[PDB]
């Protein structure tokens, strides 16, 4: 699997009605874990996938970020802005996560909003993003 | 083929 396969796999989410596939998300995460040397390009792509995917697929884009983000987080526990590090990838995600969350919520139906809220809670408990960032979104968008 | 969320951060 090379970077073009990663692009193609992410792009294939357009053909899922729900925008969600556990096995495909795992495939993207395994790729992200195996190519941390190019995390900057991977993280840019999944950020931009969340920005550009259809409204009903926003939730799935946050699941992609959940899976890669927490997979990267679990590695950091075993330089904040050195390209090629899990830490930098997570900082990059965190700098855009408020934008991505508030747009996802605005475009989500009620059931997806509740699933986004629980994802917010998971991110709070797991330490993936700053609690301040997350609580801020919780107050403004819900 | 849904996305399995982590129970240790849910319950």
């Amino acid at each position: 699997m090379d970077f073009q396969n990663f692009v193609a796999t992410l792009e294939s989410f357009k053909d899922l009605k729900s925008g969600i596939s556990g096995s495909r998300i795992k495939k993207l995460t395994t790729y992200a874990l195996d190519h941390i040397d190019i995390e900057s390009k991977i993280i840019s792509l999944i950020i931009d996938y969340s920005r550009l995917c259809p409204d009903s697929h926003k939730l799935g884009s946050l699941y992609i970020i959940d899976s890669i983000g927490r997979a990267y987080l679990d590695e950091t526990r075993s330089s904040s802005n050195k390209p090629g590090t899990c830490a930098h990838a997570i900082n990059t995600l965190g700098e855009v996560i408020q934008e991505l969350l508030s747009d996802a919520i605005a475009k989500s139906n009620q059931d997806h909003k509740e699933k986004i809220r629980m994802l917010l809670d998971i991110w709070d408990r797991s330490g993936l993003f700053q609690k301040s960032y997350l609580n801020a979104i919780r107050s403004k968008c819900f | 083929d849904d996305y399995k969320l982590p129970m240790e951060y849910i319950t």
